[PDB]
RNA sequence: CCUUACGUAUCUUU
RNA sequence: UGCGACAAGUGCUUUCCCA
RNA sequence: AUGCUGUUGCUGUUAAAGGGUUCGUAGUUGAACUGUGGGCUGUUCCCGUCCAUUCGGAUGACCCUGCAGCCCGUGAACAGAAACAACGGGAGUGG
């Protein structure tokens, strides 16, 4: 059965982006997987996406613009202190220049760079670069 | 303004390379199937001008068979090739 | 104590507005002069009628709040009320929306479980939109999260009911922002089974 | 049937987005509750009431016409079954297999399928006892 | 050709072929129809996939027969599909 | 600038 | 208990019977 | 040194390795949903009327996050409703 819906969504984005597609259809969706995508919009790794309303869980159609190399999900959502950001950057990111680690914190779902500036910690969700 | 800089604002890298116009894939130096295609811009009397529209396609996209679908999708976007007939 | 004031809540029978009197006179008139309204209007009364000026004018919307007890009462008889109120009120476009309470989302995980799901802001706001366009139910719904960080909910309606509600949509989309403080945009679908958008 | 066996079959009914009665039916919500509660007095279980209203009365989805579901209408009226309908047809299947196996002592395949239905019975009855639709002492026959 | 597929707004040709749950928004295949009895003539509302055998409430006769898919109406009866 | 839709034969039949 | 106001997330000027 | 003990981080078709198949407890894992608001002020073508007949012609497009005040959904007020969450044996001799 499907266990993690966010890990499902990021795996279908990353698979269709290495195939060079123009759109993906993501099923099912959540509040978490749209808050992950809006982090990926703000740093322009994806384009506009659209949530279709069923009275079920929704579907998302994401427009890809060629910029994303890999997005993935860290499972389980390991707890990450503020001293631990430089440890997670060296492990899953290709460089310190680019690439983001998305965390779910008390302040919201943010990338690692914003959470370092607001002096907060959280559980790690995933990454995109 | 493309390529990495120095914190003194001098363009540090050699060779900012091309990118595929279909897949935004950075074309490498050994990708010997990667082609540029120059399409002549033509005037109102149907004779070519001195300007051409050049579009470059990566080598793996030609390898699969998907280049010809990509040249269509580009030239509709550039406005080079019409998408359908006019109404009769 | 005048008899048309039964069509109004008791808190406003002493000092009605100019619009609260004008609606209640017309709503009391509709017994002896209408057939289907005789069965359902003696029980009905409105809370307050609030008028809002749309920025693109020539039809100013007239929003009439009623108790949510009478929800199925009006639904049986709506599109006779809105047609006959807008007939007795020239140059006004009449909305009939029920008055619904919203419970603010609790911080506690235990209070969140006990929340009546009807008083949910997501559930209330989708019922307020259904009141503004009742014979045209919501065919589909989409949120476009465009790149600047904004969400816009698009509601699709059936394209078979375009002529009944086309002038009202610019009014509905504005009053929905006056009441809910959310932005909505409308479109139409021909063949809504197969998700086909109307395209003019 | 995915839980026991290798079947990946996907055959369901796909409910409409537009949850509204179709406006050509003039039956009241009050009368549908009378028809649902009447069929239960003729011995019909809730899955069988809804097809008879779907097929002949034109009431697809009793929930949309009368805002509550069929079994909820029955529980209000006092006409719920004593044990749930899921557990009824699995017990009624499991006793028909056992009455077969008493004269057919070497029906090797039906002894395997009987393990599977009783595994479904002990796994549903754990759900219904937890959710308190079933008494704690319930304890299937065999 | 020359028109690319848009996954949000698929073609009517593409979308009519799909399975009812494999649609972009899933939905029914069935419908209701207003069946007139062959004698007796009174209208009944019969579901298209009626697995039960519906009876004419006036005629007392059975004007439908279940199948593996759509149910088969009797000979000599008139029917028009109802909307929604 | 990503279509508001569409093409039907054969032979056995108390 | 009687009585004066105002509400009600589900119309009692209702709903069934019955004439 | 040894990602040759692998949480990071190993292998398991053929190199060592998926247990004959199902059910199944302890165990570990487990679908979506109730929400994060708003206001003001900054920051040349082509479409037709004359020519010509399996190939021509003169003749409606486009171009100009930042600070403050919010009954902070909407009702309802102009302290009341909405949403909210009594000890002197006291106080450097009762602030
Ligand atoms: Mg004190």
């Amino acid at each position: 059965t499907m266990m993690s819906v966010l890990a499902n969504a990021l795996r279908t984005i990353a698979s269709a982006e290495r195939r060079g597609k123009r759109q993906v259809l993501i099923r099912p969706s959540s509040k978490v997987v749209v808050k992950f995508l809006q982090v990926m919009q703000k740093h322009g790794y994806i384009g506009e996406f659209e949530i279709i309303d069923d009275h079920r869980a929704g579907k998302i159609v994401v427009n890809l613009n060629g910029r994303l190399n890999k997005c993935g999900a860290i499972c389980p959502r390991f707890d990450c202190a503020t001293t631990d950001y430089e440890k997670w950057m060296k492990n899953i990111l290709p460089s310190r220049q680019f690439g983001f680690v998305v965390l779910t914190t008390s302040l919201g779902i943010m990338d690692h760079e914003e959470a370092r500036s607001r002096n907060t910690g959280g559980k790690v969700l995933g990454f995109f670069y | 303004t493309i390529g990495m800089f120095n914190e003194e604002g001098e363009n540090v890298d050699l060779y900012i390379p091309r990118k595929c116009h279909a897949t935004n894939t950075l074309i490498e130096a050994h990708d010997h199937a990667a082609v540029q295609i120059s399409i002549a811009n033509v005037g109102p009397n149907g004779v070519i001008n001195g300007t051409t529209t050049t579009l470059c396609i990566a080598g793996y996209l030609r390898s699969q068979g998907e280049s010809d679908h990509a040249i269509n999708h580009i030239t509709i976007d550039r406005g080079i090739m019409r998408i359908k007939t006019g109404k009769p | 104590m005048q008899p048309y004031l039964r069509k109004l809540r008791k808190l406003k029978r002493g000092k009605p507005s100019d619009l609260e009197e004008s609606v209640a006179k017309a709503l009391f008139e509709l017994e002896t002069s209408h057939k289907t309204l005789r069965q359902e209007l003696p029980r009905f009364h409105v809370n307050t009628v609030r008028e809002v000026k749309v920025p693109r004018s020539k039809k100013t919307v007239l929003v009439v709040f009623y108790p949510l007890r009478f929800l199925m009462l009006v639904r049986k008889v709506q599109r006779a009320l809105t047609s006959e109120l807008e007939k007795r009120h020239p140059g006004y476009l009449v909305m009939l929306v029920a008055q619904r309470k919203i419970t603010k989302r609790p911080t506690d995980v235990y209070k969140l479980q006990k929340v009546q799901r009807s008083k949910t802001s997501t559930a209330v706001f989708e019922n307020i939109l259904n009141d503004m366009i009742y014979p045209s139910d919501v065919v589909g719904r989409r949120w476009r999260c465009r790149t600047d960080g904004s969400k816009l909910m698009k509601v699709f309606l059936d394209a078979r009911d375009r002529k009944r509600v086309e002038s009202r949509l610019r009014a509905v989309a504005y009053v929905y922002k006056q009441l809910t403080h959310r932005r909505v945009s409308f479109g139409f679908m021909w063949n809504p089974k197969l998700q086909q958008v109307s395209t003019r | 049937v995915r839980m026991h066996g290798n079947g990946r079959g996907k055959a369901s009914s796909a409910l409409p987005y537009r949850r509204t009665p179709p406006a050509w039916l003039k039956i009241a919500s009050r009368n549908v509750v009378k028809m649902v509660c009447k069929s239960s007095r003729k011995g019909m279980m809730p899955s069988q009431i809804g097809m008879e209203l779907r097929d002949s009365m034109g009431i697809a989805q009793v929930k949309n016409v009368t805002g509550r579901k069929i079994l909820r209408i029955l529980k209000h009226s006092g006409l719920a079954p004593e044990i749930p309908e899921d557990l009824y047809f699995l017990v009624k299947r499991a006793t028909q297999m056992r009455k077969h196996l008493e004269r057919h002592t070497t029906d090797r395949d039906t002894k395997y399928r009987l393990i599977l239905v009783e595994s479904r019975i002990h796994r549903l009855a754990r759900y219904y006892k937890r959710v308190k639709q079933l008494p704690p002492t319930w304890k299937y026959e065999s | 050709g020359f028109f690319d597929a848009d996954l949000s707004y698929p073609t009517v040709r593409t979308e009519r072929m799909k399975h009812k749950r494999r649609r972009l928004v899933q939905g029914p295949n069935s419908y209701f129809m207003d069946v007139s009895c062959p004698r007796c003539r009174q209208v009944t509302v019969v579901y298209s996939h009626a697995t039960t055998s519906v009876e004419c409430k006036g005629c007392s006769k059975k004007l439908c027969r279940p199948t593996g898919g759509k149910a088969l109406l009797v000979e000599g009866c008139g029917y028009r599909r109802k909307p929604d």
